[PDB]
């Protein structure tokens, strides 16, 4: 449910992936 | 064996089957 | 004489042998088509559609079967590793068989074609001299195109009167030869739609019947006909080995990208679903969901798909293999006999660590662990002198959470650094190597095997493409120049 | 000398003796030059659509058009 | 993969047999 | 309906033909 | 048919009708079953036809489910002629009891895939308790094989080789459950039948029966599996 | 019975005609080649 | 089963027929002999 | 045409030719050898 | 591998040299 | 295994390199 502590999971094992690539712009 | 049989069944094949098939393309080219 | 380079030429002017010949082509290609069929059925492994997949085995035609329809075979197994009690005549080992006798025959009337190419049929009427009539060919060709086009679109892949396509959910999960309705709106134009194919078939088919029509009545012009040398096989050839070389290059970039046509469950992942963190995306919001519903790690992870587990694995990237780097995924890594589970790693100071997966250029990728925040926590040093990060220095455990280590818990040091190396690659899994004697090195999947056989392919056939319209443009300056 | 006369063949031979039978002029090259820009216009829009270079509404151009 | 091997050779010899019955050489009365 | 992305890839058709037809009054203008 | 028409007709007729592998059908009398006399009685002309051979069987996805088979073997798998007593009460309790008579039949079916599953077919020394409209029992399911029964390399229980001798340095340790021993312990199988259709003019009983018994094990080799036969059963009291 | 067959083996059925409808076209089979070959009579 | 014995039962009376009513269509008169 | 097939061309293939195609089968077979005994 | 690659290596050298043996060879008869 | 491959694919090459000096098609002045 927690879209921002996906995104911040997500991102140390892969910068690469869309959810960090997209709407970063607001960030 | 199953490869070593397979090679040897491969070269047993095809070796004179290159021998014969030059002398018939030879010969034929002479009619 | 002729050069070796120059044989073929023989039947340029010859209509009946060029039947003969291309007859004879077509028993090749159906005969290979069934043997290969016969060879992937032999070595073919269905005990485990989960983690020994097709496309884990180095089956190259076997998803092409599944793809329209083909699931069952007569060895009692379906593909989707349910039972099948009646098979039917339209099994694998069918196709394969039907694609043997069909051979045959085509070899029987390239026989015949080859001894009675003098047929008053490829007289021209008006001169009694040898001819084809291209435009009307290629009318008759485009309308029976056409008509072929619109029936697989309409009764085939609809399931109306075939059996539909395979069709699976977007995770690789769920899917079966299912009807797929048309798509007629701008979303019938979405790649990964499955409902494109029978709009696009349908719509096709109309125009190429149409368009067959068209080419049977109306003749070419006098401008056109000398512009394209349209009384010359060699351009039509030209002209065909364009078109084939452009449908080439589509069809590499489709398996390549994926699309509805190319289903994960049949070919594997795409290396973009790595990179993009497709799998690992989902599993995480699988993973989140249900802990914000209130159930804790060791739970919420079993119920995590193996397949999906899997699916996120970079061993399973097909452009992680090599050019000689022969044969099956399983021969590569072994056969994936289980999910070991999630592996979380935290260090002395209780925050969470991830590691860093490795991307897909890097052969080796070195080990490094990095907290929520992006900030390097941990690593297994190069250098294991004066170093701030190791897993020693920094101490990192380990617990797995879904898997066969559900509930473990690993604080030595020897050890986090193994699942450490594994937990760069993706998800872990345990893998046996004794069967099949596997060097541990990646392999290719089906998918990058074809778009590398077509692109090469694809490249040839434009030199081919190039040298074929030469011949047909200066045909008349072939032997040399006219010295005048 | 002639051919080898076959029942087919005999069947056959309308489809293939207007060899050489062309129109004076320039004939429908304009109307097939309309269907080239058009087919070239069709092939831009839906490699601009598997590009992301075209958005559309109901395309979603990613694996959850499977769901 | 031995029946590979044994059809391969059985179908090869049949061949053989259908060319030099169909496609022999013809013997010629002169 | 129309998308920003469809509104400018039609304008983009439509300079495509206007620069084509500039080019053919580069061709006739000799 | 009913057995009085059965015995009515004489074997050049019967041959090669297949009529001979069915059991009688009680086409007269009642199906109230519990309007029987009670007592002690001798199971007499006891037979068994059988409707449907299923197999269980687990496939990759991981279901267990009794598959469809193919009956290899041709109109060779009825049981006839069996004899035993039964015991009624007037509460409507049975006990079952088969003595002896053609109690077995060799049977072999085909899975979908091809492969042989033989079984044999039994009802032997069955013990059956219950009510009228069901009793369940035990019964010995034999070895298919006899024990001087020789394999395609003469290796046997009571006779032969006990080893591979066409490999003179291949007959140990590991092809234990091969050539060591040959095991011909018997099993056991559950069966449970079900009275239907009652004559006491006759004393004539019938009715279906579901039996669940093991496979060959190939005389201690590659386990057996489950047969589930139904079928229709039918017997003569006193 | 678990399985159906045609049951026609021994028996001492004439031409092994369990059917009326196969004695029908073995009938109709030899006349209709009888009836080229009369209708085609005198011909040669 | 009976569509197959069906189809073959013709097939076979195809060709006993053909064969009877052949050697019956005057077959001593197809020889290269005088007299 | 004929009776006889009137297409009927001689391949030919001269010593020279022999001996570049020797050497392009050989020299693959060597620079190739390598990667598929792997 | 060690089997594998020899018989792919065998096949690679044996099959096109009996091919051009087969024309070379018809050619030197014809001239 | 592999060196004896290896030494003969080499081995056949130079021999193929000799047999293309020593006995070459003559270039003929006519
Ligand atoms: C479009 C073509 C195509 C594609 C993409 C595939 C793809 C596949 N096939 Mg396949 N196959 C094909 C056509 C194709 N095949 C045909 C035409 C045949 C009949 C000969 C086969 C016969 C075949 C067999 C029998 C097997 C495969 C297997 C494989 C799989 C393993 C990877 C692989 O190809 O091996 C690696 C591929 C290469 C190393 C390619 C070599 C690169 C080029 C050709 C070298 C350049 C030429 C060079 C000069 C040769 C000199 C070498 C010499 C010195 C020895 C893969 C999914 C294997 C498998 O997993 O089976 C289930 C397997 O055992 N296929
Ligand atoms: C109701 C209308 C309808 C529907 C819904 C569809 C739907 C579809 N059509 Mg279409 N189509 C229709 C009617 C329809 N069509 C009709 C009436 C025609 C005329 C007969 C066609 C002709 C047609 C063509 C010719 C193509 C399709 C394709 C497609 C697919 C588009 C999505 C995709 O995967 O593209 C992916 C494909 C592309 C984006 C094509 C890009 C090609 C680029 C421009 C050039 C590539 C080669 C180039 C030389 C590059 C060389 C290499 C480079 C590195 C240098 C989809 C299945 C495509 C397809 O089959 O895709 C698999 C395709 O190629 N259709
Ligand atoms: C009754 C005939 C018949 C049928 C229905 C089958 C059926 C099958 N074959 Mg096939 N095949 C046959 C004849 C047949 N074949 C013959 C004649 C040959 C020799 C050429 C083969 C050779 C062959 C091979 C090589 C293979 C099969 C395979 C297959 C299977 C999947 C087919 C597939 O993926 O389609 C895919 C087909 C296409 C994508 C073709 C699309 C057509 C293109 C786009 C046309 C483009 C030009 C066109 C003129 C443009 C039209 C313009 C428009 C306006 C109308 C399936 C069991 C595959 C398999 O898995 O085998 C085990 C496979 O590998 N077949
Ligand atoms: C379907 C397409 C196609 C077809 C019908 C032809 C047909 C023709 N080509 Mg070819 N050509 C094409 C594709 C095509 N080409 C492509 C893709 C290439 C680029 C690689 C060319 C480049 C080309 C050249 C440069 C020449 C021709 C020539 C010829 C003519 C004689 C060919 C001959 O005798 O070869 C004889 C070939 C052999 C005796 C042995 C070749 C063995 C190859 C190298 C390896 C084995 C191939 C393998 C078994 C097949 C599997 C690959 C397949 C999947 C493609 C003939 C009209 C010649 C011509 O115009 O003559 C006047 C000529 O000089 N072609
Ligand atoms: C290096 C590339 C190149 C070359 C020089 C040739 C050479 C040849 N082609 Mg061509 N061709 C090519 C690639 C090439 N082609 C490709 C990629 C295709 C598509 C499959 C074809 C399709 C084709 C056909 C079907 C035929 C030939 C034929 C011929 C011959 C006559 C000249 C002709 O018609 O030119 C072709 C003209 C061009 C290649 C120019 C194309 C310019 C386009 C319109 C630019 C469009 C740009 C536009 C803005 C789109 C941008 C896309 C972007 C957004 C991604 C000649 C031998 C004809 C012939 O008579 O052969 C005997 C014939 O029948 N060609
Ligand atoms: C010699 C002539 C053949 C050359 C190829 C040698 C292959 C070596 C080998 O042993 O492979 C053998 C390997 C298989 O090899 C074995 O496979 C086993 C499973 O079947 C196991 O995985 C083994 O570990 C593995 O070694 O694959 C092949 O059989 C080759 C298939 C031929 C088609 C290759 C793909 C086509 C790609 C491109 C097509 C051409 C495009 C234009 C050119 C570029
Ligand atoms: C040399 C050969 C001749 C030498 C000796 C011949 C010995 C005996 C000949 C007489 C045998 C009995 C005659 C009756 C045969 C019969 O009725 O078959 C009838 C049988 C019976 O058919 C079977 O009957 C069974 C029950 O008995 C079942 O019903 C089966 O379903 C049914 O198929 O069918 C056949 O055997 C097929 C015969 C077809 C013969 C075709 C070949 C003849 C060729 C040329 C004849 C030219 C004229
Ligand atoms: C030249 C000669 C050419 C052709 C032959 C000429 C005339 C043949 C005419 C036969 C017409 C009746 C044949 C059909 C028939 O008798 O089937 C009828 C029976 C088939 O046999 C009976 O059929 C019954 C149903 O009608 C039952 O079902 C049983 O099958 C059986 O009792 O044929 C025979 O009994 C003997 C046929 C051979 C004599
Ligand atoms: C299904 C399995 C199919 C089996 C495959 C069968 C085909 C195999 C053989 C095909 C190719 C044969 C080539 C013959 C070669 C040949 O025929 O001789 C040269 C050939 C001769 O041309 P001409 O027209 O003058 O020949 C007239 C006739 O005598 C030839 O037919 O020229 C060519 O164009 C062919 C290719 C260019 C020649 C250069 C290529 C060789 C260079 C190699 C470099 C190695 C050194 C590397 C050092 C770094
Ligand atoms: C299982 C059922 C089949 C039973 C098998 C036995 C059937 C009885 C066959 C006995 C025939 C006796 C030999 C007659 C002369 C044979 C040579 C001949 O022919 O010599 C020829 C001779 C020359 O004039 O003819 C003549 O002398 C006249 C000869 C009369 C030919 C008999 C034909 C009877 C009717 C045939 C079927 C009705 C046919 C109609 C079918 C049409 C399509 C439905
Ligand atoms: C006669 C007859 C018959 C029989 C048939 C048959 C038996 C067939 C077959 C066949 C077959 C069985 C075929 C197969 C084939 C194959 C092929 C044709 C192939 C191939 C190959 C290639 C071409 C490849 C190449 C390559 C290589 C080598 C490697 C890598 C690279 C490449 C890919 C290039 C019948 C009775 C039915 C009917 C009557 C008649």
């Amino acid at each position: 449910q927690r879209v921002r502590t996906v995104l911040d999971m997500d991102d140390p094992a892969k910068e690469e992936t869309v959810k960090e690539l997209r709407k970063d712009i607001n960030n | 064996v199953n490869i070593l049989g397979l090679t040897a069944t491969a070269l047993f094949i095809i070796i004179p089957t290159s021998f014969l098939l030059i002398l018939y393309v030879k010969t034929a080219a002479s009619e | 004489g002729l050069p070796w380079y120059r044989v073929h030429t023989v039947v340029i002017n010859d209509p009946g042998r060029l039947i003969s010949v291309h007859l004879m082509h077509t028993a090749l290609v159906a005969g290979w088509a069934g043997a290969m069929t016969l060879f992937e059925i032999a070595v073919f492994d269905p005990s485990d559609p989960v983690l020994n997949p097709m496309w884990r085995q180095g089956m190259f035609v076997l998803p092409f079967l599944t793809r329209l329809g083909v699931t069952q075979s007569w060895g009692g197994w379906t593909i989707s590793g349910e039972t099948s009690s009646n098979p039917g005549i339209w099994s694998y080992e069918g196709a394969a068989a039907s694609h043997i006798v069909l051979s045959g025959l085509l070899f029987l009337a390239s026989v015949w074609h080859w001894v009675y190419w003098d047929l008053e049929l490829f007289r021209d009427p008006r001169t009694g001299k040898t001819a084809l009539d291209l435009p009307k060919i290629f009318g008759i060709h485009l309308f029976l195109a056409g008509l072929l086009c619109f029936g697989f679109g309409a009764f085939h892949v609809t399931g109306v009167f075939g059996p539909g396509i395979w069709v699976s959910d977007p995770y690789g999960l769920t899917g079966s030869v299912q009807p797929v309705a048309p798509s007629w709106g701008a979303e019938g134009f979405d790649p990964y739609n499955p409902g494109g194919v029978p709009a696009h078939h349908i719509a096709a088919g109309i125009l190429g019947v149409l368009a067959g029509l068209f080419h049977l009545c109306v003749r070419p012009s006098i401008r056109l006909y000398f512009g394209l040398s349209m009384g010359s096989i060699e351009s039509v050839l030209s002209s065909s080995i364009a078109a084939v070389f452009w449908a080439a290059f589509v069809v590499a970039g489709t398996m390549w990208y994926g699309s509805a046509a190319t289903p994960i469950e049949l070919f594997g992942p795409t290396r973009y679903q790595w990179d993009q963190g497709f799998f690992q995306q989902e599993i995480q919001k699988r993973v989140a969901q249900s802990t914000s519903e209130g159930l804790s790690v060791s739970e919420a992870w079993a119920k995590i798909p193996e397949k999906l587990a899997f699916y996120d694995y970079i061993g399973n990237n097909p452009a992680k293999g090599g050019l000689f780097r022969t044969g099956a995924m399983n021969s590569g890594d072994g056969i994936a006999v289980g999910w070991l589970g999630h592996a979380s790693f935290k260090d002395q100071e209780g925050r969470e660590l991830f590691v860093r997966r490795m991307p897909t250029f890097f052969e080796t990728f070195p080990v490094v662990l990095i907290d929520k925040d992006g900030v390097v926590r941990a690593d297994v040093p190069f250098r294991k002198a004066e170093s701030k990060y190791s897993i020693e220095q920094v101490g990192v455990s380990v617990t797995f959470y879904g898997g066969e280590l559900n509930g473990l818990t690993f604080t030595d040091p020897s050890t986090v650094k193994k699942y450490a190396r594994k937990a760069q690659l993706g998800e872990i899994f345990e893998f046996d190597r004794s069967t099949l004697q596997s060097d541990g090195v990646f392999r290719s999947s089906p998918r990058g095997w074809f778009t590398f056989g077509h692109l090469s392919f694809a490249l040839l056939f434009f030199f081919g493409h190039i040298w074929h319209g030469s011949r047909t443009i200066f045909r008349d300056v072939f032997a040399g120049i006219d010295e005048d | 000398e002639p051919g080898i006369v076959t029942p087919l063949g005999t069947l056959l031979r309308p489809l293939n003796s207007e060899a050489g039978k062309v129109l004076p002029g320039w004939g429908t090259t304009v109307l097939m030059a309309v269907a080239i820009l058009l087919f070239a216009v069709f092939l831009l829009i839906i490699l601009e659509i598997y590009n992301s270079s075209l958005i559309l509404d109901g395309v979603t151009n990613s694996w959850e058009s499977l769901a | 993969m031995e029946a590979l091997v044994y059809t391969f050779l059985l179908i090869g010899t049949l061949g053989i047999i259908f060319f030099s019955i169909f496609f022999r050489e013809p013997p010629r009365i002169a | 309906s129309v998308t920003p992305s469809l509104k400018n890839f039609l304008l983009s058709l439509v300079a495509g033909a206007v620069v084509l037809a500039a080019i053919a009054g580069a061709v006739t203008a000799v | 048919l009913t057995y009085d028409e059965l015995q009515g007709l004489t074997y050049l007729q019967v041959k090669g009708t297949g009529i001979a592998n069915t059991c009688p059908v009680v086409e007269q009398g009642t199906s109230n079953v519990r309007e029987l006399k009670p007592g002690d009685y001798k199971l007499e002309k006891f037979c068994m036809e059988p409707t449907s051979f299923t197999v269980k069987e687990e496939d990759a996805k991981g279901r267990e489910e009794f598959v469809k088979t193919k009956l290899l073997t041709r109109l060779t798998y009825g049981l006839d002629g069996m004899n035993g007593s039964m015991k009624i009460n007037n509460d409507g309790s049975v006990e079952f009891r088969e003595d002896e008579g053609l109690d077995y039949a060799a049977t072999t079916v085909k899975l979908p895939g091809g492969e042989y599953v033989p079984f044999l077919f039994t009802i032997k020394e069955f013990d059956g308790k219950g009510t009228l409209d069901s009793f369940s029992g035990d019964f010995l399911v034999p070895s298919y094989r006899g024990s001087t029964f020789l394999d395609p390399k003469g290796r046997g229980g009571a006779t032969g080789y006990d080893n591979a001798i066409a490999l003179p340095a291949k007959a140990d340790a590991d092809e234990i459950q091969r050539l060591n021993n040959k095991s011909y312990t018997p099993g056991k199988g559950s069966a449970v039948f079900s009275v239907a259709k009652v004559d006491t003019e006759t004393g004539e009983i019938a009715g279906v029966f579901e039996s669940i018994q093991p496979s060959d094990t190939e005389m201690g080799a590659h386990p057996a599996k489950d047969i589930k036969i139904t079928g229709l059963w039918y017997g003569q009291l006193t | 019975l678990v399985d159906d067959r045609m049951n026609g083996d021994g028996t001492g059925l004439p031409f092994g005609v369990n059917d009326g409808i196969l004695g029908w076209v073995i009938a109709g089979t030899l006349g209709t080649i009888w009836a080229i070959y009369f209708v085609s009579q005198k011909d040669l | 089963m009976l569509t197959l014995k069906i189809f073959v039962y013709t097939v076979v009376t195809f060709f006993v027929g053909l064969f009877i009513f052949g050697f019956l269509s005057n077959d001593p008169s197809r020889n290269p002999g005088k007299g | 045409m004929a009776r006889p097939n009137p297409n009927k061309q001689v391949v030919e293939l001269n010593r020279s030719s022999l001996y570049w195609g020797l050497l392009l089968i050989f020299v693959l077979a060597v620079l190739f050898s390598s990667y598929i005994f792997n």
